[PDB]
Order: structure tokens, then sequence, then C-alpha cells
């Protein structure tokens, strides 16, 4: 194989932008969390954008509030660098990409339109966009040597970039207003429309086709992600011990690889490494003799006989991601015994991280 | 305590919800199994165009068409039904508004991929709508086509407005005919015809996520079914033993004689090493108890399916299908 040095990685301030992806319920969020404390510990000056923390991890780095910017994570004196924190509000971050280009005295329109409120801001591809943009308004005020991304939770590791493009594209459609705010083709669609949809909705979403006045979200979208190719940027893929999960980060690694973009390496995160060298075959005989002859004894061996049917699984499992990838550098995160849910489980996560 | 009262049996419709990645693709087909089970015939849905059936049956995509894709045991049938939701907007322009030529137009010029993501209530008026005729369509015989129909349903968080009729309808055009149909919906939906099932993992947020969609759902008067918990495991510890073990005590002394009854003798390192391998087991298990004793609130029956050791596979639908009839699932 090859071992990641995600300590060097972080250490290392010629990193300025670390990307955390793959797909969702893998340890995203944690780990970008993970990371960014780490760095902190180094003595560097950090801000963790996080999309998605559970309650309380996100009560833990204190940014359980609706806040959209970043907060100073309060450590212990000893730590010489600072971990900055914020969970992205999708909302509030289309909010401020509509009054950004459109000025406050617009925006004010456009953010009291019903269209916008209940279908605009929830389209398919949002949360990308918004976690792109938000990543952009970090980096435009360069209040941070080192930015950590969580990424959006999907089934899909790609959408993180190829999602905000896909919605960029379809606002900039030309059917927005040419069917909403004459013809043979686009008359018979405009007919079909005003006959099936509520006034009142066509209203709203014509008002804001008129409000907005934007191929301005394709180009946002497009300028947003070259600042994924700046010096100074590196991807983490992260990936669970499950064939999915594996699959997606090698999806990703494909893509980095074809657009020339810096890979750091693959955090293969729950391992379930043995602390027992008693074979298996061994292990269920020694339970099964127990068996027809104390139930603790043979129950300790069937725990033990499982994790090593477990850890066969991953071991394979990785094999096949390396065999496929024998350049991609790979660390091995064993599954802790706890929540990481505070500072405290995000430290014991960032010390099997970074050896 | 039973996880499937009789009630279950006489439901025709039933919605198979959960969290993202919790299995209610893999249980909606292994349910539609075991339903179809007896020379029965089962329709399986699928409505958010992610072709998941096609993906599970390992096949390429499916058409717009009810077509079998599943024998179940002793003669039963599985059709499935990816919804295509452009071809359902032209079928419903045509029967409803006689605009089969302005619908053919804006299929060529990707309109209607445009009108049903710019309109989530026309999307959910033409999905739950279809989902009504599959269950009230009839034979040559005034009989039903389908013995049941399972819809491989969207997650926990976007339910409850998929099933909001009201809702859906307030933003489509006053009269016609789609407001009478509208009725048969919300009067299907509201009625002992209809269950809605809960896939949750032994996990913190899916087990959130089921609580708030069941009280939701509650709230709207939309039937609960059953609160299905997949990929159980084996705890192997007997209940006084796995709670010590989860605190970090597992006897040696107990544990180092049963092994040399086995004809088994442990190095210092390999000893203390199988031991916090059980501990470790035991704080899974513990925590995973903790977890599942929210659900305990609920008075809604509850089926528990194991974890298939490899990949799903079509055998491990069969599988799942047995665990479910074990349980009384019929
Ligand atoms: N190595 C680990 N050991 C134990 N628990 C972990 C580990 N990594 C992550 N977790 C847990 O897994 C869950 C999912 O992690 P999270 O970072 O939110 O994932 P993601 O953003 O990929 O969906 C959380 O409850 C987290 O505490
Ligand atoms: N009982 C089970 N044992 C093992 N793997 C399972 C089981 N149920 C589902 N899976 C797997 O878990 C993943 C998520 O399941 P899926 O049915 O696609 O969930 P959902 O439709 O809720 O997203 C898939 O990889 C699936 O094969
Ligand atoms: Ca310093
Ligand atoms: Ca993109
Ligand atoms: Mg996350
Ligand atoms: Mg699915």
């Amino acid at each position: 194989p090859k071992t990641l040095d995600m300590g060097a990685i972080l250490a290392d301030t010629s990193n300025r932008v670390v990307v955390c992806c793959g797909a969702g319920g893998v340890g995203k969020t944690t780990t970008a969390a993970a990371l960014a404390l780490r760095a902190a510990e180094y003595g560097r000056t950090v801000v963790v954008l996080t999309i998605d923390p559970a309650k309380r991890l996100a009560q833990a780095l204190g940014i359980n509030d609706l806040g959209n910017t970043p907060q100073r994570v309060p450590l212990a004196p000893e730590v010489p660098g600072e971990l900055h924190a914020m969970m992205l509000d999708m909302r509030r971050t289309f909010d401020e990409m509509v009054m950004q280009y459109s000025g406050p005295e617009r925006a004010q329109s456009i953010l009291d339109n019903q269209f916008y409120q209940t279908v605009a801001t929830s389209l398919a591809g949002t949360q990308e966009y918004m976690a792109m943009e938000k990543l952009g308004q970090l980096l435009s005020q360069d209040r941070w040597d080192l930015i950590v991304v969580d990424t959006p939770p999907s089934r899909n590791a790609l959408d993180f970039l190829d999602a905000p493009k896909r919605l960029g594209s379809f606002m900039d459609s030309r059917l927005w207003r040419l069917l909403l705010a004459i013809t043979g083709v686009m008359g018979l669609a405009m007919k079909a429309l005003s006959t099936v949809l509520g006034s009142q909705m066509l209203a709203d979403a014509a008002a804001f086709v008129q409000s907005l006045d934007a191929g301005g979200f394709r180009e946002k979208a497009d300028r947003t992600y070259a600042l994924l190719k700046r010096r100074g940027t590196q991807f983490v893929v992260v990936s669970a011990a499950e064939p999915d999960a594996l699959r997606e980060a090698s999806f990703f690694v494909d893509r980095l690889s074809q657009e020339s973009m810096p890979l750091a390496g693959l955090v293969f995160n729950r391992t379930h490494p043995m602390l027992c060298a008693l074979p298996i075959e061994r292990a269920i005989d020694a339970a099964e003799t127990l068996d027809a002859e104390t139930s603790l004894a043979a129950a300790v061996l069937r725990i033990h006989a499982e994790r090593g049917q477990t850890a066969k699984r991953e071991i394979r499992l990785l094999s096949r991601f390396t065999g496929a990838n024998p350049t991609v550098p790979v660390v091995g995160v064993p599954s802790l015994p706890f929540d990481v849910s505070d500072l405290e489980a995000l430290r014991a996560l960032a010390d099997q991280l970074t050896t | 305590s039973v996880g499937w009262p009789s009630r279950l049996s006489g439901v025709r419709l039933h919605l198979v919800t959960g969290k993202g990645g919790t299995g209610k693709s893999t249980i909606a087909a292994a349910l539609a199994l075991t339903l179809a089970a007896g020379g029965r015939k089962v329709l399986l849905v699928e409505v958010e165009g992610r072709q998941g059936i096609a993906q599970l049956f390992d096949v390429p995509p499916l058409p717009y068409q009810e077509l079998k894709i599943a024998t179940a045991e002793r003669g039963g049938q599985v059709n499935a039904l990816a919804i295509d939701i452009e071809a359902a907007f032209l079928e419903y322009l045509d029967m409803f508004y006689n605009l089969g030529i302005a619908g053919r137009a804006m299929r060529r010029i990707g309109a209607v991929e445009f009108a049903t993501t710019i309109a989530p209530g026309l999307r959910d008026v033409l999905l739950t709508g279809k989902i009504k005729e599959t269950v009230v369509r009839l034979d040559k015989n005034k009989l039903p086509v389908y013995d049941a129909i399972v819809v491989d349903a969207p997650p926990t968080g976007r339910i409850a407005r998929f099933l909001d009729v009201t809702k859906a309808v307030s933003d489509l055009a006053k009269g016609g005919p789609v407001h009478a149909q509208s009725e048969g919906v919300v009067k299907l939906l509201h009625s002992n015809q209809t269950a809605i099932h809960l896939v949750t993992l032994l996990e913190a947020l899916p087990v959130q996520e089921t609580l708030e969609a069941i009280e939701e759902l509650a709230q709207m008067e939309l039937p609960i079914g059953s609160v299905i918990v997949n990929r159980n495991i084996p705890a192997h510890l007997e209940p006084q033993d796995l709670a010590k073990a989860a605190e970090g005590e597992v006897d040696a002394d107990s544990v180092r004689a049963g092994l040399l009854t086995a004809g088994v003798k442990l190095p210092d390192a390999d000893f203390a090493g199988l031991l916090t391998e059980t501990i470790q087991h035991a704080t899974r298990i513990t925590a995973r108890a903790e977890i599942a004793q929210q659900l305990d609130a609920l008075q809604v029956p509850r089926l528990e399916l194991p974890t298939v050791s490899d990949g799903v596979d079509l055998g491990s639908l069969y599988e799942l299908s047995e665990s479910l009839a074990q349980q009384g699932v019929r």
C-alpha cells in the first residue's frame, strides 16, 4: 500500500484548502472537524465549514445557532493556533448570493417572493452550490490560513463537483423567460402551463424571473469551481469499509486524476483491527466444543470470530481499491468505542487520522 | 407485541419510508415478495426517477410499464413500475385536458422536465394520482388487478409533504378534473386500505427521523403500519454479562478457564486484546439498545430484519422476505 500522512499535510501552510469528499454517512463532517481541530493544535489559524454536524458535535463547536458565519471555538490555553467553525445555512447563503449580485434594494423583493422561498431555494444541487458559494466568501475575506471544507451528503460522491454546474445550467435555461416571463412550440408549452398550473404560482414564478434579472448562474458555478484549482488545495476522500462507499470514493479518485486535481489520499473509516491473533477457524471450533459441553467464554470467542470475519471483508475491500489505485496514499481509521460528538472525541479521531 | 397485526393484511397500499440509506428499496422489494407468495400479484412502485428497482434487480433501466420482475413463493408474482414523471405528465395533459399535442411538442424542447421541476405540487399530484390508479384498478370481472401495491416511497424528511394532497393541489389551476380526483386520493390515503411503514437503523438520526415522521403523519391522520428495524446484529452476551462488559468488566478468570476447557492458551497481549474486543462489542450493543429504547414510547408494531453478511443480491431479497414471513407478514 502507501500511508497517507495527514499530519504533515495539515502542518504545511502551503496547504490552504482541504476538501473532505465521499458518499454521505462515512465520516466526512467528523473527519473535517477532527482535521481542523488538529491544524489549530499545530498552530494554524483554521476555519472548518461544516455542512451537517450532529446536534451534540455542533454544540461542542459552539455552532448550534442560526448563523451562517464563522465563530471561534474556545480551546485549552496551551493550543497555539485558532479553530473557527460554522454550519452552512443553505437558504441564508442563497440570500447572500442574491443580494451580492442584485443589490440590497432589489433583494428585498426576491427574498419576499413565494416562488423563491418555496421552490428556487430547494432545487436539486442547492446544497453543493451554496457550499461552493460560502467557500468563495471565506476565501475572499482572507481571515484564515486554512479552510477545511465539509461536503453535503449524497449517494453520489461526484455531486459535489457536478451538481452546482448542473443547477447553474438549469437556472440559465431559455425556458424560464420564454415560458414564464407567441411561438408555435413555445406558445403550445405556455398554453399547457397556463391550463395546468395555478395563476398565483405562475405570477410569483414570472415575478421571480423579472425581479432576479440574471448565462449568469452557470458562469458563477464555473468561477467558484476554478477556486478548487488554485495552488494549495488538497482533496481528502473519505470512505466507510463498505462496497458502495468505496465505489463512490473510486469514482471520485478517477475524476480528480482526469481533472489533474491534487488528491491527498483515502480515509478508510470505521475499521475493525484485530486485537487478538487467534485464527477464525480455531475460534469457532473452540466455541463449538464449549456448546456441546460457562456461556461467557463461548460468547467471547463468537465476538472475536465475528470481528475477524468483519476484518477479512474490510481487508479484501481495501485491497480491491489499492489494486486499482496503487498510487493513492491511504489511512485506516478504526471504529472508536464512543460517539464522535465532543472536542475530546475529535481529539481521539485526529490521533487516528494523523498516525 | 406482534410486528404485523391482522388489520395490515387487509391493506392494499403499503408505503415504505425511512431515512436515506436505511433500506427502503431493499425492504419494499422484500415486502412485495412476501405479499405475493401463494399465487398473489403485487406491484412494486418507485416514484423518484432514480431507477432503484432496476439497480436492486441488477437489470438495465425499466421503461414506464408494469412488468414482471420476480416470481414469489408458490406461483406469486411481483410486477415493477418505475414511474416516469415526464411520461406521467403527458398522460395527464392528454387524458384530463386533451393537450397530448402540446405535450409531445414540450418533450422535444425539454419543457416537461422544466414544468415538473418548477412545480413540486404538480409532481406529487401526478405520483400519488398514478399510485391511486394502480390500487383501484379492476379486471374484466370487477376484481382488483393487484392484491397489493408496495411503494418504495420518498424518505422520512419528505414523506409527510408527499402525502399532503391539499398542499399539492393548492398550486394547481382551479376547477377542471384534477380537483375531483384529489378527493379520492385523500380518501384512499386516510383509509384502512393504506399503511405507512418506517424503515430505521439502530442509529441516532434514522430513529429521530422515524419519530418526527410518525408525529407529522399522526397529525395528518395518516395510517401508520409498522416500524421496521433493519440490519440487526447478534448481541452474543447475556444481559448481565453485556451490562458489565459495556463498563470494562469481563471477568478474565472465567474467560481463561473456559479457554483452557476448549484447549486454548493465549499470551498476555492476545488475551488482553480478546477482552477489549468484547468490551467494544458490548459498548456498541448498549448504545444501540439506548437508541432503540426511544421507539418503546410508540404504540406501533415493530419488525426486525438481520444484516445480510455480504452484498444484497437476489437471494438476499428472498432471505429478507422469509424473515418478514416468519414475523407474521402476510
Ligand atoms: N472512526 C469513527 N469511530 C466512531 N464513530 C465514528 C467514526 N467516524 C465517524 N463516526 C460517527 O459516524 C457518524 C457519521 O459521521 P459524520 O461525520 O456525520 O458522517 P458524514 O458527514 O459522512 O455523513 C457520526 O455519528 C459519527 O460520530
Ligand atoms: N438487511 C440488510 N443487510 C445488509 N445490507 C443491507 C440490508 N438492507 C439494505 N442493505 C444495503 O444498505 C444500502 C442502503 O439500502 P437501500 O435499500 O438502497 O436503502 P434506501 O432505499 O433507504 O436508501 C444498500 O447498499 C443495501 O444493499
Ligand atoms: Ca503560530
Ligand atoms: Ca459544479
Ligand atoms: Mg456530514
Ligand atoms: Mg432507495
